[PDB]
């Protein structure tokens, strides 16, 4: 029952400040050290700094000038602050607890440092072509186009249809992300049973559910 | 700072073969070495503590050795679920430093793609956009090429491709290719085609449809 969770802004403009909250449970902050680590998209891990149980701080020299860590032992919360943010600070930010290694991590919060503006996605259902050769199995799809920043959460039937799914990483084109997802079921299961794509873009408070309906009369 | 050099940066092994990953520290770090496995979309997972102590619940196939400057991480019988990025970490002196990481992929038997082509949705056509999507699913090896053709003529601009990470269960890859046009340019042609050239076939796999024919 050792848990950590990062709460961050998601989208920061360059030259502005960043604040991340690490809410922990199952252990007392006064007795364990919490570390901060970041991972630029597609790159390796960088140790950012730490805060000891007693309250002393050690920061990474590279960012020491802009990095600041505090905490509140009572509320089980550790805080990260970054000044003079820049585009090369875009990364996934993790907090982790150290005891004989970084054994427990948060799931990480993605921070995109960019002046671009939040845009909600358009969600499109991708039903099979007409004709096709409907036999043995069928493949449906979901296209999520024109959104910023990452991430987006795509599920199929609220997460129940997780088998035979391929959700592809988003691609950035003209400062807007595009993402897609395929799901393969047996011919007998669709369109008999309903299949729906569930898309959430939290940075824009968007949550869309697009049902995949045949293109013709069936 | 203490620098940690991790090698190799990339690695590909057949199912069952051994994996060897090495981390050299610029200074003597005693045994303050830990090893991690990171799957896509997840944080790193601690596998080894104190250079050699396997964390409970980690398969015995995993092991590590070293004291001082030379540390080695080993997988005896690599299984499909072992695909991931692996990292070492020195915790001897500040600032803590990670190795550069090792990307592990699994060699397996050839698998031809399952290709599916999807015309633009009616909802997208109303907004003025037109995306033709081609899914190329569960193939191996990762190398593959998609050629879009409109009325038999190759189209290059406006294509966005994306690959999944190697699958943890069957060790295959999948890809999405999306050709984005204007509703106008889309309605100006008839046959749309995505051709996949893969090691699994000399004649490319073709999926196509006609705009007005259905």
């Amino acid at each position: 029952q050792v848990q950590l969770k990062e709460s961050g802004p998601g989208l920061v403009a360059p030259s502005q400040s960043l604040s991340i909250t690490c809410t922990v449970s199952g252990f007392s902050l006064s007795r364990y050290s919490v570390h901060w680590v970041r991972q630029p998209p597609g790159k390796g891990l960088e140790w950012l700094g730490m805060i000891w149980g007693g309250g002393s701080t050690d920061y990474n020299s590279a960012l020491k000038s802009r990095l600041s860590i505090s905490k509140d032992n009572s509320k089980s919360q550790v805080f990260l602050k970054m000044n003079s943010l820049q585009t090369d600070d875009t990364a996934m930010y993790y907090c982790a607890r150290n005891y004989r290694g970084f054994a427990y991590w948060g799931q990480g919060t993605l921070v995109t440092v960019s002046a671009a503006k939040t845009t909600a996605p358009s969600v499109y259902p991708l039903a099979p072509v007409c004709g096709d050769t409907t036999g043995s199995s069928v493949t449906l799809g979901c296209l999520v186009k024109g959104y910023f920043p990452e991430p987006v959460t795509l599920t199929w039937n609220s997460g129940s249809l997780s088998s035979g799914v391929h959700t592809f990483p988003a691609v950035l084109q003209s400062d807007l992300y595009t993402l897609s997802s395929s799901v393969t079921v047996t011919s007998s299961t669709w369109p008999s049973q309903s299949i729906t794509c569930n898309v959430a873009h939290p940075a824009s408070s968007t949550k869309v559910d697009k049902k995949i309906e045949p293109r013709g009369p069936t | 700072e203490t620098t940690v050099t991790q090698s190799p940066a990339s690695l590909s092994v057949a199912t069952g073969e051994k994996v060897t990953i090495r981390c050299i520290t610029s200074t003597d770090i005693d045994d303050d070495m830990t090893w991690y496995q990171q799957k896509p979309g997840e944080p790193p997972k601690l596998l080894i503590s104190e250079a050699t102590t396997l964390r409970p619940g980690v398969p015995s196939r995993f092991s590590a050795s070293g004291y001082g400057t030379d540390f080695v991480f080993t997988i005896e019988n690599t299984l499909s679920e072992d695909v991931a990025d692996y990292y070492c970490l020195q915790s001897d002196n500040m600032p803590y430093t990670f190795g550069g990481g090792t990307k592990l992929e699994i060699k397996r038997a050839d698998a031809a793609p399952t290709v599916s082509i999807f015309p633009p949705s009616s909802e997208q056509l109303t907004s003025g956009g037109a995306s033709v999507v081609c899914f190329l699913n569960n193939f191996y090896p990762k190398d593959i090429n998609v050629k879009w053709k409109i009325d038999g003529s190759e189209r290059q601009n406006g294509v966005l491709n994306s690959w999944t990470d190697q699958d943890s269960k069957d060790s295959t890859y999948s890809m999405s290719s999306t050709l984005t046009l204007t509703k106008d340019e889309y309605e100006r042609h008839n046959s749309y085609t995505c051709e996949a050239t893969h090691k699994t076939s000399t004649s490319p796999i073709v999926k196509s449809f006609n705009r007005n024919e259905c």
